[PDB]
């Protein structure tokens, strides 16, 4: 599922399983494509879309795995409940170097 | 290389501002390539 | 020495100035290039307002008929390329190049 | 100029608005001839589809005035503000009063 | 050997092995003129070409030897994007320190 001749097998299956850096390097070092006649070379838009979807999924998985210092999140809009007679904690968003968490 | 605008600009620069600035010292002379090339090609290896 | 060298290398300077707008480099050269561009634009505007568009059978000969100096016969003292010479040779076709 | 990205790769600038003039964009787009580029810059100032300048002949006089004046933006803005009015009879009476 | 009288044998391997300091000193002590009669030195263009190619080979050997403590050189542009229809590739502008530390 890593043949560069057909740009449909290494789209998401070989990208979302592990880090995409190695498949990207392999694709870069293995030219672009060979014989486009015996394969599903038509409708390259779908292949590009599925490849980008797989890359986005891999990036999101890597970010979730590496986000060990940022797990708690909240909203920014206020006055979302009728019981807003008090002032909650202000704090700050994720705009600082990770030192405490 | 480019359009004719680049050539027009280059010739305007080489025929108006340059002579207007250095009309008292502009002079064209030849260059001895066979005598200058071996002089600047003195390769010296330092102790890195 | 406040004097600036590499003045005659306008051919490479016009390409260096594209990347010269980084910010770390001194802005004196950027200001000089901007002033030169403004002067060139003003000269082009004056030469296109003074000229009158019309006539011509081979091409845009109004500029050559009005400014005269716009003709491609006058070349740079130091030869750098011949593509422009070939272009004008096959464009004029009436000056026996 | 930009050697990092090839010309005519990310954008395809074309003349689509009579007021908006992009003469160097056509040259930077690459693929055309020098004679065609210079003639298109010289004679036709309007794209073929928007060549019907009779729809709104308002930008031409102010553009001509601003190009010939080349400076003094204060009087230009004052003249534009003075000339920015309507033609209805009620507007004329309101302006007079 | 570093004698211009018989430079037929010491032309490439002698220049590549030894440093350029001795030929530089010999040239400096022999002003800007050399005897073209002895040895296999016809006219002066051939001798100049031999000297230039020898200097280039010595410089290349020195660069290869010193490349251990430096990083490998790279071209100004990539020109390694066979997948033009997929996505383009930008160039490289090396601004980091050429040395390791």
């Amino acid at each position: 599922s890593r043949v560069v001749f057909d740009p449909s097998n290494p789209t998401t299956f070989s990208v979302e399983a592990i880090a995409a850096y190695t498949p990207v390097a392999l694709i870069r070092l293995l030219n672009a494509s060979g014989p486009l006649q015996p394969g599903h070379r038509v409708d390259i838009a779908d292949a590009r879309s599925i490849y980008t979807v797989g890359a986005a999924a891999s990036a999101a998985r890597a970010r979730a795995n590496h986000n060990a210092n940022t797990i708690r999140r909240t909203a920014m809009f206020a006055e979302t409940d009728p019981m807003t007679w008090l002032r909650p904690t202000v704090g700050l968003k994720r705009t600082f170097n990770p030192r405490i968490i | 290389h480019h359009d004719r605008e680049w050539g027009i600009l280059s010739k305007i620069y080489y025929y108006i501002v340059i002579p207007a600035f250095s009309r008292g010292s502009c002079c064209t002379m030849g260059v001895r390539y066979d005598r200058l090339y071996p002089a600047l090609q003195a390769v010296i290896v330092p102790e890195i | 020495s406040h004097r600036v060298a590499f003045v005659n290398n306008f051919h490479m300077l016009m390409y260096i100035t594209t990347y010269l707008g980084n910010g770390e480099l001194p802005e004196v050269c950027i200001n000089i290039y901007r002033d030169l561009l403004q002067h060139v634009r003003a000269l082009r505007q004056t030469i296109t307002d003074f000229t009158i568009q019309g006539e011509g059978h081979n091409g845009e000969t109004s500029e050559a008929l009005n400014n005269i100096l716009t003709d491609d016969t006058f070349i740079a003292p130091i030869l750098w390329d011949c593509d422009a010479l070939i272009y004008r040779d096959e464009a004029a076709r009436d000056r026996l190049p | 100029y930009d050697e990092t990205i090839a010309t005519g790769t990310f954008f395809y600038p074309v003349p689509v608005n009579p007021l908006f003039a992009c003469p160097e964009h056509l040259a930077s787009l690459r693929g055309m001839t020098n004679a065609r580029r210079v003639l298109a810059k010289m004679v036709p100032p309007i794209p073929p589809f928007l060549g019907a300048n009779h729809h709104a002949t308002i930008r031409q006089p102010v553009a001509y005035h601003v190009t010939h004046s080349k400076s003094d933006f204060n009087t230009l803005t004052y003249s534009l503000l003075g000339g920015y009015f309507k033609f209805t009879p009620i507007s004329l009476t309101h302006q007079l009063r």
